[PDB]
């Protein structure tokens, strides 16, 4: 099962991947709508929608390599989160067709270029959560509570101290992340307000999400103590991610080499989603969804690793090409 | 009913998506193709309308693209949460060819916004074609990959059944399964020749109403040619498809052509009504083909669906869509072969609205053959996934979600291919 | 293993046939 381990161990970091290109995205795909709210330009979405949708083009390809490679290594998810998971999935697909719907629609669309930027506004945040949802249920439970598992009113699941947790561990870090890529590359005298912005995403950072990294800690105490435990020994992770929260920070702070602050945010909250990942594991959500159950065959998996890294390989290059096409400088 | 209702809102809600997935799809299969082949001739011939065309068509590939890939993201979700058990045992098998469609997609994808963004940017046209290659063949791939999955649903094996657990995989031998030939292969013709028609159906019209000869004849007078000769594989590689089902599973063909009877010499049907009760109606038949030319001996005796276990066999009403899609193949090709011959060299009836409403009518009617045609050969498959793989019946999951769900998808695509026929539409009356 | 393979091959020579059409009656004709 070492090979099921890593499986995980590299899907996490798709999800990771999907999240650092999904924060640029729909946090471009959001404020942007709002500082274009004031004056819909045509001109301006035109000039700014020929650049932005690719990322998104590249997100649902982080998205679904893992969505498909997970069920190769653990099928059984395929069963019970499947089985549960029957809504959330529907909303976020909904979300989701909307906002490429209109990345189409607006590349020759003017009228729905100026009007369905506010499906943007939706569906740029509203998907975050959409996901959360699912980020959360994979360390709560359909029919697990507390003394020896009572079956639960998934209806009332939504409004809980540990849900809201994790929409802050996202939201807010999806603003922060976006307002940090956003200023790396600001090459303006009007980047003043991407690091106000930036700013108060970073003290929401500090604040809210890494709250959250804590409040769920506090909820995982009553919760899961075995994740607690985990998360304990790990928290040594959380510590060196806010240590490079503040290195982007300082970063922020002083000078105009924001390339690491980009690397201290990347180490950051790949480290901030790296641990909270590796405190979830071996297993996920139940005893039976434990990454050695329901055995499969596992050539397929070294084919599916081969088939990550030949994923990788291009969504990395994508970007690291993406970035020079902007420059020209090597 | 509270977990049988979604063995068929299910079946229903997937039907519904897919069914617009493919309108976004054998488009994004066979379009590029024809971009690189309308390069490549403006290229080789040095005029620079085709090249113009090429383009013409990439703008609203995009378009096309994009609605592809949302409908895509929703049937991906869609798998494992209609049909969970089904994925419980076969995700493992699965799993790698669904990944490499939409890898090879991405892939395309890469060089597609390459020369999307460096043809305004960088030098000469090969430098164009080149990049314009690997997406037909990132295409083409996706459809190779995710084919056979169906192929591999459609039949075993790569796995072993330890009491339900499906374990002791071997890749390749899942992946390239007894169908898959078939099932690529009629496939990529029969999205090829779709595309194919479809822009001959622009260039008609545009050619039929302000006819602008400039673009709009060269267009029809391409398209239409090379919509003959995919048009002509297609219905090959069908008669091949259609020999393998006879061979391997004719439970569908048997259907398709209501012979519940076995014999030696059987005959075809081009049109008829039996209601699910034996109540043979319209009765059009002619001799017996997957035998004569296919087998090589016209005495080759098909099986019958009477000797087929009738918890095994699929429906009746399958034969009307092989009517439908097998008609629409031979009359739409006959369209093609006539218009290049006739209506160019020979009798220039190219200006004759006779032809430019046919072929108008043309790419419709090869998109309505691709629905009718993946109706049959998934129809043909209901009772089959209950047995050597897993009950249909229990492979859903609750049914006062589904039901609702199904509803807010039926809207949400309805608004889909509303909205892009309207903007794919406008771009094309822009005229850019 | 001939109708095995061959369909794949109909479809490759349908390709490179579709391809000949642009030299054949595209370039030096009509
Ligand atoms: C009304 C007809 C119809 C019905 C009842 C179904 N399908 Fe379907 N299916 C088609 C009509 C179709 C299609 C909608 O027309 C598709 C979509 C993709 C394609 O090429 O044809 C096809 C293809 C298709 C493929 C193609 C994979 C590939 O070759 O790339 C898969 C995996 C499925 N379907 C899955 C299902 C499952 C699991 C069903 C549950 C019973 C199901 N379909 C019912
Ligand atoms: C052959 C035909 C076909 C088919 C059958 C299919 C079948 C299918 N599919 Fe597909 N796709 C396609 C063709 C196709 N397809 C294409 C072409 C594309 C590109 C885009 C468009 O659509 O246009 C995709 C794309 C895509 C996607 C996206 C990716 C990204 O995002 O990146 C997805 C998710 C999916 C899923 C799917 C599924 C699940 C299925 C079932 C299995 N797709
Ligand atoms: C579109 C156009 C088209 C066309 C023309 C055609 C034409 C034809 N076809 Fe087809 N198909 C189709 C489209 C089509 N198609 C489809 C889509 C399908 C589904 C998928 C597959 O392939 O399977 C089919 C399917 C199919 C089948 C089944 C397969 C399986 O199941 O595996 C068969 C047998 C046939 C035959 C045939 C023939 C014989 C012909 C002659 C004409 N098809």
């Amino acid at each position: 099962m070492t090979l099921e381990v890593i499986g995980i161990s590299v899907l996490w970091l798709f999800l990771f991947g999907y999240i650092i290109v999904a924060s640029i995205d729909f946090g471009a795909g959001f404020f942007s709508v709002y500082s274009h709210w004031a004056n819909q330009q045509h001109i301006l979405h035109r000039i700014i929608q020929r650049y932005l949708s690719p990322v998104w083009e590249v997100t649902n390809v982080f998205l679904v390599f893992f969505f498909v490679g997970i069920v190769g290594f653990f099928p059984k998810t395929a069963y019970y989160y499947g089985s549960i998971l029957l809504v959330p999935a529907s909303i976020a697909i909904v979300l989701l067709a909307i906002r490429g719907s209109y990345y189409a629609f607006h590349t020759y669309g003017e009228t729905e270029r100026n009007w369905y930027l506010l499906a943007y506004g939706l569906t740029g945040l509203f998907i975050p959560a959409s996901l959360s949802i699912v980020l959360t249920i994979s360390e709560g439970g359909f029919v697990e509570e507390n003394a020896a598992g009572v079956a639960l009113d998934y209806g009332k699941l939504f409004a809980s101290p540990l849900s809201w947790s994790v929409v802050l561990l996202s939201v807010t870090s999806v603003l922060y992340i976006s307002a940090v890529f956003l200023t790396y590359y600001a090459d303006a005298a009007g980047d003043e307000q991407a690091r106000a912005l930036l700013r108060r995403y970073a003290l929401l950072w500090s604040g809210p999400t890494m709250l959250s990294a804590l409040l769920i800690i506090y909820q995982l105490r009553y919760h899961n103590p075995e994740h607690y435990d985990n998360l304990w020994n790990v928290a040594w992770m959380l510590v060196i991610s806010f240590l490079f929260f503040v290195i982007t920070v300082w970063l922020l702070g002083r000078q105009r080499r924001f390339g690491w602050a980009f690397i201290a945010l990347l180490f950051q909250y790949a480290f901030a989603f790296y641990a909270y990942g590796i405190s979830h594991y071996p297993y996920l959500l139940y005893p039976y969804l434990t990454i050695y159950d329901g055995f499969t065959n596992e050539t397929m998996a070294m084919a599916l690793i081969v088939a990550f890294i030949a994923g990788l390989l291009l969504l990395i290059p994508s970007l690291y090409l993406l970035m020079r096409l902007f420059l020209f400088n090597k | 009913m509270n977990g049988y209702d979604p063995v068929l809102l299910s079946r229903i809600l997937t039907e519904l998506t897919l069914t617009v997935h493919i309108i976004y799809a054998t488009i994004g299969v066979g379009v590029p193709l024809m971009i690189a082949i309308a390069q490549w001739v403006g290229i080789r011939k040095n005029d620079m309308h085709y090249i113009l065309l090429a383009r013409r068509w990439t703008r609203g590939f995009v378009i096309t693209v994009a609605v592809g890939v949302v409908t895509g993201t929703a049937i991906g979700l869609q798998l494992s949460l209609l049909w969970p058990n089904f994925m419980q045992l076969a995700g493992q098998v699965i799993s790698l060819p669904l990944f490499m469609e939409t890898f090879a997609f991405f892939f395309e994808a890469i060089f597609l916004g390459i020369y999307l963004y460096t043809w305004d940017r960088f030098e000469n046209q090969k430098k164009h074609l080149l990049l314009l290659i690997p997406v037909a063949i990132g295409s083409s791939a996706s459809a190779m990959f995710i084919t056979m999955v169906n192929a591999f649903m459609n039949t075993p094996q790569g796995f072993e059944l330890k009491n339900g657990e499906l374990v002791n995989i071997d890749p390749i031998v899942a992946m390239f399964n007894p169908a898959m030939p078939t099932k690529v292969a009629h496939v990529l013709a029969t999205s090829y020749m779709t595309s194919a028609f479809v822009l001959a159906s622009i260039a008609a019209w545009h050619l039929w109403k302000g006819n602008r000869h400039i673009y709009h004849r060269k267009a029809l007078h391409l398209t239409m040619k090379t919509a003959f000769i995919f048009s002509v594989a297609s219905a090959l590689v069908g008669d091949l498809s259609g020999k393998f089902l006879a061979e391997y599973q004719p439970e569908k063909l048997a259907a398709a052509e209501w012979h519940f009877e076995t014999s030696s010499h059987a005959p075809l049907i081009l049109f008829g009504t039996l209601e699910e009760d034996n109540e043979v109606k319209y009765a059009l038949e002619i001799p017996y083909a997957l035998s004569i030319l296919a087998h090589n001996h016209p005495a080759a005796v098909v099986t019958g669906l009477n000797d087929i276990p009738e918890d095994e066999r699929p429906p009746l009403y399958i034969h009307y869509l092989f009517d439908v899609m097998v008609t629409i193949g031979v009359f739409l090709m006959v369209v093609a072969a006539v218009y290049w011959l006739g209506s160019i060299f020979r009798w220039k009836w190219t200006a004759k609205n006779w032809f430019f409403g046919l072929l108008v009518a043309g790419g419709p009617l090869a998109m309505i053959a691709i629905e009718a045609g993946w109706y049959l050969a998934e129809v043909g498959r209901q009772p089959w996934i209950l047995r050597g793989y897993m009950k249909t019946a229990e492979g859903a999951t609750t049914s006062a979600h589904v039901d609702t769900m199904l509803v807010l998808f039926c809207l949400l695509y309805i608004v889909l291919v509303i909205a892009s026929a309207t903007v794919l539409i406008r771009m094309f009356r822009r005229n850019p | 293993f001939l109708i095995m393979y061959a369909p794949m091959v109909v479809v490759a020579l349908s390709v490179v046939a579709a391809f000949w059409v642009g030299l054949k009656d595209v370039h030096v004709n009509e």
